[PDB]
RNA sequence: GUGCAGUCGCGAAGACAACCAGGAGGUUGGCUUAGAAGCAGCCACCCUUGAAAGAGUGCGUAAUAGCUCACUGGUCAAGUGA
RNA sequence: AUGGUUUGGCACCUCGAUGUCGGCUCGUCGCAUCCUGGGGCUGGAGCAGGUCCCAAGGGUUGGGCUGUUCGCCCAUUAAAGC
């Protein structure tokens, strides 16, 4: 198991994702051409992988839902989060684009209902200090 | 390094060692402070040198009170002198402590980082001290 | 093995130990051992 | 805010002076004198143990019930001595207190919160003057700061007191003062 | 203490005699004798087993009843069951060859080493690169694997050398 | 873990188990908090899944008609209410303990009375 | 190191050590740099499943990976910490 | 803080005399070790080092310049100790 975050624009080899994974003994340039298609199918936000490895260096990737914080950074048009969070403060976001992203994140949360996905997005964007409104 | 502006005479007596402090025996800005044992002069630097300990552990908050000030002279001859031949000029700076004496006073949110502090300015002193808080 | 009059536990798995009226500190990492002399 | 009197069991002294006091503390009791609107000083030697359990409890200004010789008076702890080195309990100060009288003492503050990240707080004043019914003296008073910004001044006038409690120190005083936390730019500076 | 405030079972084929402050254990794989500190009292229960006790709580009964009462059940354990030391070697061309009732090593230098048995100690061989040392004596079993694992200097860079088997030593990287 | 907490928490248990009609009693050690987190939504619809201290139950058990379980504290307890309806976590429970393996079912208890592992595997079906 | 005495914490609702299990999701928190993912450094330091999981006490890695720990429950059986 | 060898402070023994620098000959003692002997840790791969601990048994060169102690330089040496 490895985990990675790979932009949907490029899967080219890199030092991220070339001796983190290398050193485990796994295909890459299969690896590269099969999260392309994924990605690009969505084509707007990076997307987390997580490469599942069995003893056969067979391989199986999982893909899930983009960070919260880049979702956030998105959600805000801002494109570089707050130095200081909860002192200067970038962006404003309303409840509307919370849980948006709060049901984005629902099928990746450990959260039962929107509400307690809500607050996790809250405490997402409080860490780099979005103001919630 | 702390030196008075002015003085009324610059060569005197050496200040006397005898007793305990009876004034300014407890805290009063701060929450921690730091509490002499045995007479001796604290002199300019030893202060500045404690001073710059206090400041690089606490790193950004927390102030700190230094309730000593060295305003009393103190006098050495030229080297290779015979005796004689009047008092020599004043070289360095010192405050005459007392036990019981507070001289340091650190605020700062938490307790162990505080006390840990404080402890590597008492290294930094001549005399034997310990640290007291605010409370009774 | 350093030998100073100052002997402290460096890390947290170093422990102070007495042998023979002597005070030590053993730990698995051999910088760390040193004793009091 | 109404205390039940402690209860402590006092003795009155045959010699009093430097030589029998010293040897009263080497015995494990602090002598003490007792004075009041009564006018009658009374010397007597407490138990310094009970005592100083009496006093970490209920603290500095306690309501006292002692039994001397058999009789029961109410007292309240003036003022104390304590050594700056060894902080023992040297002598205690004893006023006799009817119920129902109005007396001046000095009561501590403690400063019960969370501030904003960017903020020092600083207490100025540890005590502050009251004037209370002998029964209903409060043991400590609480100020709350909790999201205070900027420089903000908590003066005397501003705290609440229990019913039955005035301020007799003025209102101007500065009992809490909170400012913007000092960066390693301004601690390097002060004291040079 | 808490130690040696366990009694010593003492399984059927096993005989226990005592004389005092004296001890001597007789089973199976032999015969060992032990003595007791003055301090502590040894004495026998009629279920057949072993009960040590002290009589005050100072130091010296306090600390020599843990081991007192450690001492036997070692000493029992001996003479039923008895201790097998197994160790392993490491390197290239490192070998092992038993000749007799001694154990020889090629360990790389310009002779090979030799090693005789004391009395009640064996060594018996399983593969070049693999042997074990049995006996009776906890302590002369670890003394002599002790020694067996002086011969070779700690190697952190390659390994090379005599082991435990489930020893774990630290190793550095030699890059420059 | 203070004296009032330790107290407390046995009153919560017992209203929690009050209105619960049934409970069953698993074994849980070696499970992974996120297979764990799959029985909490694999339970967590309707039923109630918990792990709760030996003794701190059985002080919460001599209330109601769970005295008799007393003998089936011993190891690692965990605890399955029922306050949905009656078999719906003797199903889960069944399954959940198939899909892992290292969940052995102690024993359960319904309307007053104790079960052993066949038993409750029977009202399982039922 | 030990002798004495006094406070305070926890403890048969089984304390402490040890042994078994678990130690998670958002997430690679933002800034920062080549990198920076709990483990140069700075800011905040939350929410959720919940028994308990820290914007992570340490080691390890270029950075990941990995070993752990804090912490929770199970056996044990009177004391254990400052 | 040690040591008492350096530059001094004091003026206590000696001014009806305690000969003062270098070199030679002859030693003797300390260890705060230069080589040889035994170890720990290494940012110790090997050769070679660095630092620290134990150790005083033996050894510790010949020349150019200067009255020189000291120092620079030429050849060696296991070392050219204080």
């Amino acid at each position: 198991l490895i985990k990675l975050q790979i932009q949907a624009g490029q899967a080219n080899p890199a030092p991220p994702v070339g001796p983190a994974l290398g050193q485990h003994g796994v295909n890459i340039m299969e690896f590269c051409k099969a999260y392309n298609a994924a990605t690009e199918s969505q084509r707007g936000n990076v997307i987390p992988v997580e490469i599942t490895v069995y003893e056969d260096r067979s391989f199986t990737f999982a893909l899930k839902t983009p960070p919260a914080a880049k979702l956030l950074l998105k959600a805000a048009g801002v494109q570089k989060g707050s130095g200081e969070p909860h002192k200067t403060k970038v962006a404003k976001v309303t409840w509307d684009q919370v849980r948006e992203i709060a049901e984005t994140k629902k099928a990746d949360l450990n959260a039962n209902d929107i509400d307690a996905a809500a607050k996790i997005i809250a405490g997402t964007a409080r860490s780099m200090g979005i103001t919630v409104e | 390094m702390l030196i008075p502006r002015k003085v009324k005479h610059r060569k005197q007596h050496h200040p006397e060692q005898r007793g305990i402090a009876s004034g300014g025996t407890s805290v009063s800005f701060g929450d921690y402070g730091i509490q002499a044992l045995e007479h001796a002069y604290i002199t300019n630097r030893q202060i500045e040198s404690a001073r710059i300990a206090i400041n690089r552990h606490i790193k950004r908050g927390g102030k700190v009170w230094i309730n000593i000030f060295p305003d009393r002279p103190l006098t050495k001859k030229p080297a290779e002198t015979r005796m004689g031949s009047g008092k020599g000029s004043p070289e360095w700076w010192v405050a005459n402590v007392k036990p019981g004496r507070v001289l340091f006073e650190l605020s700062y949110p938490d307790e162990k980082t505080a006390r840990d502090a404080l402890t590597r300015a008492i290294h930094k002193l001549p005399i034997k001290a310990r640290i007291v808080t605010r409370e009774e | 093995m350093k030998v100073n009059p100052s002997v402290k536990p460096i890390c947290d798995k170093c422990r102070v130990i007495r042998r023979h009226g002597r005070v030590m500190v053993i730990c698995s990492d051999p910088r760390h051992k040193q004793r009091q002399g | 805010t109404a205390n039940i009197p402690n209860k402590l069991t006092a003795n009155v002294r045959t010699r009093t002076g430097k030589g029998a006091s010293r040897q009263a503390r080497r015995d494990g009791k602090v002598p003490a004198v007792l004075y009041g609107h009564g006018t009658d000083p009374q010397h007597l030697e407490l138990n310094a143990r009970d005592f100083a359990a009496v006093l970490r409890s209920h603290g500095t200004n306690a309501i006292l019930t002692l039994d001397i010789e058999g009789t029961e008076q109410l007292a309240l702890t003036k003022a104390l001595d304590v050594h700056p080195i060894r902080r023992n309990i040297q002598h205690a100060d004893l006023l006799v207190v009817q119920r129902g009288e109005k007396v001046t003492v000095e009561v501590t503050v403690l400063v019960e919160g969370d501030a904003t990240p960017g903020t020092l707080v600083t207490q100025d004043a540890n005590t502050i003057e009251i004037e209370a019914e002998a029964l209903s003296i409060p043991e400590q008073l609480t100020v709350s700061v909790e999201g205070v910004e900027a420089g903000t001044q908590i003066t005397a006038g501003q705290i609440s007191l229990p019913e039955g409690v005035n301020l007799i120190s003025d209102p101007e005083l500065l009992v809490v003062n909170v400012v913007e936390a000092p960066s390693a730019e301004a601690l390097e500076e002060e004291g040079a | 203490s808490r130690i040696g405030k366990q009694p010593v079972p003492v399984p059927s084929g096993v005989d226990v005699t005592i004389n005092g402050q004296n001890l001597s254990v007789k089973g199976p794989k032999g015969t060992l004798t032990l003595d007791v500190a003055e301090p502590i009292s040894v004495s026998r229960a009629e279920d057949g087993a072993i009960v040590v006790t002290r009589p005050d709580d100072e130091r010296r009964s306090r600390s020599l009843h843990g081991l007192s009462r450690t001492l036997i059940a070692n000493l029992v354990t001996g003479v039923t069951e008895g201790y097998t030391q197994k160790m392993e070697i490491f390197g290239v061309g490192y070998r092992v060859q038993l000749k007799g009732q001694n154990l020889e090593f090629a360990l790389g230098y310009s002779h090979p080493v030799l090693i005789e048995a004391p009395e009640g100690i064996t060594f018996a061989v399983e593969s070049p690169t693999k042997f074990s040392v049995s006996g009776i004596d906890k302590q002369k079993v670890g003394q002599i694997s002790a020694v067996i694992r002086r011969l070779r200097r700690p190697d952190p860079y390659k390994g090379k050398g005599v082991r435990y088997e489930g020893e774990q030593i630290r190793r550095k990287v030699g890059k420059t | 873990m203070a004296k009032a907490d330790k107290a407390t928490a046995v009153a919560d248990i017992a209203e929690q188990f009050k209105a619960s009609t049934a409970t069953v009693v698993t074994e849980y050690r070696g499970l992974t908090v996120a297979n764990l987190a799959e029985l909490r939504r694999a339970l967590g619809d309707s039923a109630t899944y918990t792990v709760a201290k030996n003794t701190l139950v059985k002080r919460a058990a001599s209330e109601a008609g769970i005295e008799g379980l007393d003998e089936l504290f011993a190891g690692p307890t965990a605890i399955a209410f029922v306050k949905g309806e009656a078999v719906d976590a003797a199903k889960a429970i069944k399954k959940f303990a198939k899909d892992n393996k290292a969940l052995v079912i102690k024993g359960g208890y319904m309307d007053g009375k104790a079960l052993s592992v066949a038993d409750v595997e029977k009202i399982a079906d039922l």
